[PDB]
């Protein structure tokens, strides 16, 4: 590519970065802002591990 | 020299833990 500052928009230099999740089948990993929230047992309950 | 595995090299799959259950 020659790139030059003077080129219609099309011609200009873009830059990517490309997140790829995998999930082979680890046992755990990287996450988001979670929260901890201690947790219980024997009770009907709604849970995300 | 060559010679006969008879049954060897089954590794497991994937994680994911399981019990009694011939699975294919």
């Amino acid at each position: 590519y020659g790139f030059q500052p003077t080129n219609g928009v099309g011609y200009q230099p873009y830059r990517v970065v490309v997140l790829s999740f995998e999930l082979l089948h680890a046992p755990a990993t990287v996450c988001g802002p979670k929260k901890s929230t201690n947790l219980v047992k024997n009770k009907c309950v709604n849970f995300n591990f | 020299a060559y010679t006969n595995s008879f049954t060897r090299g089954v590794y497991y799959p994937d994680k994911v833990f399981r019990s009694s259950v011939l699975h294919s």
